[PDB]
């Protein structure tokens, strides 16, 4: 067992396995139309896509389970707040409430969002719980 | 070679820069329990965002201070420019502390329509939170770099070690384009997300890591650099046929193809398998030793940091990396745990026995330091990492806890979010008091130089 | 939908134990303090206390350590509530409420569903059939437009009676009366007014029925002689 | 503990109007005061906690403010629904307390009391008890004071009286009185007089019989 051995090995390798992944990249980039409902996906939802990156909802929130975890996932938020219908109205509340002044408690900023952008915002989030996701999360909580 | 002395400047700002991390570490550990501390002027996410870029830049930073040292002595040359070592140190330098204090200075929203992100929208992904002008920014400080090392191994020796680093470096920045594709639908922006991350930190900073270890392991040794190369090719290519499928550990929730779940699972069970031999490699090569070394502390933190990468990364990883256990623990207290240990062992302390092989001799005081300050670097080394594993246990714990009380019961049955924190508290305390005696453990290893 | 669906009314003796429930629904039973409030009438609320099922731990108003005692079982979403060594002065309607925010560390905050309510009467009093009178106008005294008749219903125990006139289809131009004590016993009255071409000429009767002793009256009225 | 005080503790307003209501605190309470809702038949509704906070779902026309020690509550132009009883409580510290409420009713114009009185029935009698039951039925507003008077004397004891609640429909209020006799007292006896007094007259209404005819 020679060092030109390991070489070829890892010469090898790192070529086939960097093809065998551009193929499945290739193939699972086909069928996420379906997967995630890109019919669906209006100009709200990517004017909300905005919103949530602007004001770094992710530096405290999980969304499909990526991100921090200081406070709630809320890739599935839309079911424990008064689902499709609803939402949008109780997001609405939600964004100018803030933050709630309990003493000791975790607390969400004011982000003095417009209307316009927190009706986008709830779209995108009402989107995203929506995506085939193979079933995650494992129930309402997140 | 003289044109190694670059790499001091590198050195010390990472090490001034792994204090700032920490600080704002113990910041948010406190925002844990204390939900209102120092709320509205720092919210958590802002002292996360500094907390995380902090650790990224610092060991960047790190790398370059080890790439500037070892390419020289490996090439056979001096470094293909001193002198622009020196502009791109005070560049990133000055473009790192103005990212930062754009975070702490400004509200996020503002900080995004002041860098005019509306046109190229980058910012607001987790460890991508800088303005596309600093991304922008540290791709022109790549560059020089890469032409810096990089023209230096072209003039001079060609060795698998600086090889294997050069391959590292390039492809760290190539993934690193990726931070500026930015797509419209999620599961798309996740998934080329990881490209940055995963591609990075179980694959590319595999070879850098690696090829630091080897260089270490060749002058602290005396073993021939033959063999160590050899070993070095087998570690790497285990990487890289575990981990780039491996990518897919990643790939199971994010609303892409459940091939991904057998995909993911089958070859990520293989990625410990570099860092298992890592520890071969470190633990054999000092024991067949040819000779003895002046400096007892580099030897601990090269052994060290392969057993804390192979425990963070490979048995922390290993632990949540089968899809109907992650299917639980996702964006979980335990993704953390296994993030602090395995960000810490692998890479942290790789920078860290670098600069104690390095230091001494840029410092024109000899192999080794004085025997008073070698103790000191021991205590702050068993300090920083028993602190650590510590953390990880806590923070396990509170995992565990966390997954019982939310994830597992049915609707209804299954605790809300706030609620399950509330019960975790006192592991929150614990891992608190951990980030306490970790910074007293840096203090103590920075008081050694 | 948050819901919160309490015991029915409890009757007790001075110096006995009562013990009453309030079934969770809707959301995460163990993630939420559980408050109890006490009103008894023209009284203004009263916090009793908290459990929080999520622990099992409780906290109680000073006023009510000896009175309450409170307890949760988590597989059937119900928190319990027994008062002992009961008395006239805990005579009351009882609710249950969730705090409005989830977690353990919000023990004193503001509620956002209500229960609605359980009646505890504490008495020495037995279950007593009413007296049912007819009242009927002055006698001979018949002057204007319509005439007003009225029902005594006297001495019952427990509530409620209930009180209709010609078993329900005479409804508009009635008033009944809430019953007050009288001694240990409870009276209250009806009065129904009507045109004075409706009657004599027409029948009305007084109906009531008291559920707890199984009695139904009929009370005609009839013109005084 | 903290005690709180509301008023007015009752309050006549009509539709399209605008009331404010008021809710004091015996200390500091910094900024945690709530609002409830009460009406007959429903479970009591939040409105308004920390102050101004509008609970989700609850109209824009609602609103509040304050903190340490003073608070109000406003409704902007009271709608047919807003007809209720209003609770504040603090929110601030062990243990919770709550103010006894402000009761908001509807305004409409005056009416006397319509007056009737009637004799014990002779069923009641065969059986030795002696009620003589006055009704003052419909009035507006709820202020009322009723007399009874036997053989042209005013007679305290042995009164019992009830009254409803605001009538729902026309907005009246009613009341009956009840004078409970033995029937040996009763028959010493024979003029029996009930009289109302309310602010739609200076002069009583004045009902009565003769045990006789
Ligand atoms: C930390 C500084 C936060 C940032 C940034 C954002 N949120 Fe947040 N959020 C945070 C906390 C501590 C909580 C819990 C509030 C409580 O007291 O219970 C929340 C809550 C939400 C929720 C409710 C989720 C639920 O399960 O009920 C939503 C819908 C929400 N936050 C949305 C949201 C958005 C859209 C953000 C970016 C604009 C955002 N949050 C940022 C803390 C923080
Ligand atoms: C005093 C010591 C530390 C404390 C108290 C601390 C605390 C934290 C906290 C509270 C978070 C945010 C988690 C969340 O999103 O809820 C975080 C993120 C992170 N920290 Fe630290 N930290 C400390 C030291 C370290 C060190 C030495 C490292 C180097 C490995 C590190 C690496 C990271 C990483 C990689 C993340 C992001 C993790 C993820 O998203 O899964 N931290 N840290
Ligand atoms: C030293 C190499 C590594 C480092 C620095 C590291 C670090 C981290 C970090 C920081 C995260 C959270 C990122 C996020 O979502 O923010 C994470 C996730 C994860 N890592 Fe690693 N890791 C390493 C190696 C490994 C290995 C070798 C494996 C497999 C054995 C692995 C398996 C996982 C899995 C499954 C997750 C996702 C957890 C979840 O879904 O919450 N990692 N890692
Ligand atoms: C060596 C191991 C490699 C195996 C890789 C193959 C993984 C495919 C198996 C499916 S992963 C995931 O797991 C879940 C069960 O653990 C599955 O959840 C199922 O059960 C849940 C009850 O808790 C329920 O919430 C879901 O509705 C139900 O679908 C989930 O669908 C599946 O995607
Ligand atoms: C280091 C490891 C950290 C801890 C995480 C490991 C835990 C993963 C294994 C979970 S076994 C799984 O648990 C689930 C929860 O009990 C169970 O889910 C089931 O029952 C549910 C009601 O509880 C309900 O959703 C469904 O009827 C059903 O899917 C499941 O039976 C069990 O296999
Ligand atoms: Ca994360
Ligand atoms: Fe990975």
């Amino acid at each position: 067992f020679t060092k030109g051995m390991a070489r070829n090995i890892y010469f090898g390798g790192s070529v086939f396995f960097i093809l065998l992944f551009l193929a499945l990249t290739y193939h699972t980039e086909k069928t996420l139309p379906e997967r995630t409902n890109e019919a669906a996906m209006s100009a709200a939802v990517v004017r909300g896509k905005l919103v949530w990156e602007q004001n770094n909802c992710v530096g405290c929130h999980t969304l499909l389970g990526e991100g921090a975890y200081f406070a709630p996932e809320l890739g599935n938020v839309v079911g424990r707040r008064g689902g499709e219908e609803g939402f949008n109205t109780f997001l609405q509340a939600w964004m100018k409430i803030q933050p709630l002044n309990v003493p000791g408690r975790r607390a969400m900023p004011q982000f003095h969002l417009s209307e316009g952008q927190v009706d986008d915002l709830a779209e995108f989030l009402k989107w995203s719980s929506k995506i085939d996701t193979n079933q995650w999360p494992p129930n309402k909580e997140g | 070679f003289a044109s190694q002395a670059v790499a001091k400047p590198y050195f010390v700002f990472a090490l001034i820069l792994f204090v700032g991390q920490i600080l704002f570490g113990l910041i948010m550990g406190l925002q844990y329990v204390v939900g209102d501390f120092l709320f509205p002027a720092i919210p958590f996410n802002v002292a996360r965002m500094v907390h995380t870029n902090l650790l990224i830049v610092w060991l960047l930073f790190g790398f370059m201070g080890a790439a500037y040292y070892l390419v020289p002595e490996e090439s056979d040359c001096e470094l293909y420019s001193p002198k622009l070592a020196w502009i791109l140190f005070w560049v990133f330098a000055a473009a790192g502390v103005l990212t930062i204090l754009g975070y702490l200075l400004v509200p996020y929203a503002g900080l995004a329509r002041l860098t005019g992100n509306e046109l190229w929208p980058t910012m607001g992904r987790e460890f991508l939170e800088q303005p596309t002008i600093s991304k922008a920014g540290i791709v022109i400080v790549a560059l020089g770099f890469l032409f810096n090392v990089g023209m230096t191994v072209l003039r001079g020796r060609k060795t698998a070690i600086s090889m294997v680093l050069m391959t590292g470096l390039i492809g760290l920045a190539l993934l690193f384009l990726f931070s500026f594709y930015n797509p419209e639908n999620l599961t798309r922006d996740k998934f080329y997300w990881w490209w940055v991350v995963h591609l990075w930190v179980e694959g590319v900073w595999e070879l850098i890591m690696g090829a630091i270890l080897a260089f270490v392991l060749v002058k602290i040794t005396g073993v021939d650099r033959e063999v160590i190369e050899k070993w070095l090719y087998v570690i790497i290519a285990m990487a890289l046929i575990s981990g780039i499928i491996g990518t897919g550990h990643h790939y199971f929730w994010i609303g892409v193809p459940g091939y991904w779940l057998w995909l993911g699972s089958v070859f990520s069970a293989l990625e410990p398998l570099p860092f298992f031999a890592m520890v071969l490699f470190a633990f054999n090569t000092i024991n067949r030793r040819r000779r003895d070394y002046p400096n007892r502390a580099v030897a601990l933190w090269a052994m060290g940091t392969t057993v804390m990468a192979f425990l963070g990364a490979g048995v922390w990883g290993f632990m949540h990396t089968l899809a109907p256990v992650n299917y639980y623990t996702h964006g979980t207290q335990l993704t953390a745990a296994h993030g602090h240990m395995a960000f810490y062992g692998a890479y942290a302390m790789i920078v860290m026995t670098i600069i104690s092989y390095a230091m001494p001799r840029l410092r024109g005081i000899g192999e080794a330091m004085d025997n008073r300050s070698q103790v000191l670097e021991m205590w702050g080394f068993w300090l920083m990492t028993v602190a650590m594993v510590f953390i990880t246990l806590f923070l396990s714990a509170a995992g565990v806890l966390q997954v019982w009380l939310q994830r597992m019961p049915a609707d209804g049955a299954a605790m809300t979010f706030m609620a399950t924190q509330d019960q975790l508290a006192i592991f929150y305390w614990l891992r608190e008091g951990a980030g306490v005696v970790f910074l007293i453990g840096l203090v103590a290893y920075l008081l050694s130089f | 939908e948050v819901q919160l669906q309490q015991s029915g009314t409890v009757l007790a003796r001075p110096g006995a134990s009562v013990k009453m429930s309030c079934k969770a629904s809707g959301y995460s039973f163990t993630s939420y303090w559980m408050h109890w409030v006490k009103q008894r009438p023209g009284q203004g609320l009263e916090w009793i206390g908290a459990v929080y099922p999520g622990n099992s731990d409780t906290s109680y108003n000073q006023k009510f350590k000896g009175k309450a005692k409170l307890t949760a079982v988590t597989s059937a979403s119900t928190a319990y509530m027994e008062l002992s060594s009961l008395t006239n002065e805990d005579s009351a309607v009882y609710y249950c409420s969730r705090s409005s925010l989830d977690g353990y560390y919000v023990k004193n905050w503001c509620f956002d569903v209500w229960g609605q309510g359980t009646t505890v009467t504490v008495s020495s009093a037995k279950t007593t059939a009413p007296s049912v009178y007819p009242l009927a106008p002055v006698c001979g005294d018949t002057t204007g437009s319509s005439v007003t008749l009225g029902c005594l219903v006297k001495g019952y125990f427990p509530e409620p009676v209930t009180l209709t006139w010609n078993s329900g289809s005479l409804s508009s131009g009635v008033h009944t009366f809430p019953a007050v004590l009288q001694s240990d016993l409870y009276t209250l009255s009806s009065s129904v007014t009507v045109t004075s071409s409706t009657r004599p000429s027409q029948s009305i009767t007084c109906n009531v029925a008291h559920p707890a002793s199984s009695t139904k009256v009929d009370k005609k009225i009839e013109p005084r002689g | 503990d903290i005690q709180m005080t509301q008023s007015p503790p009752y309050l006549a307003a009509s539709p399209g109007e605008t009331i404010t209501i008021n809710c004091r605190a015996s200390k500091s309470i910094r900024k945690y005061l709530a609002w409830y809702q009460e009406k007959p038949g429903k479970t009591n509704k939040l409105l308004i906690y920390s102050g101004s906070t509008l609970q989700f779902g609850i109209p824009s026309r609602f609103s509040g403010s304050g903190s340490g020690t003073e608070f109000t509550l406003t409704i902007s132009s009271l709608e047919p629904e807003d007809f209720a009883m209003y609770y504040c409580q603090q929110h601030n510290e062990y243990p919770l307390t709550f103010g006894a409420g402000t009761k908001l009713e509807l305004k409409r114009a005056d009416a006397a009391p319509t007056v009737s009185i009637f004799p014990p029935s002779s069923e009641q009698l065969t059986s030795g008890g002696a009620s003589v039951v006055c009704f003052l039925n419909n009035f507006y507003p709820k202020d009322i004071n009723v007399k009874w008077k036997i053989d042209g004397s005013e007679r305290q004891n042995g009164v019992l009286n009830s009254w409803t609640d605001q009538d729902s429909k026309d907005s009246t209020y009613s009341m009956s009185s009840t004078l409970t006799l033995t029937k040996d007292e009763y028959e010493r006896h024979n003029s029996y007089t009930c009289e109302a007094t309310h602010k739609t007259s200076t002069s009583p209404i004045v009902k009565s019989f003769n045990r006789n005819e």
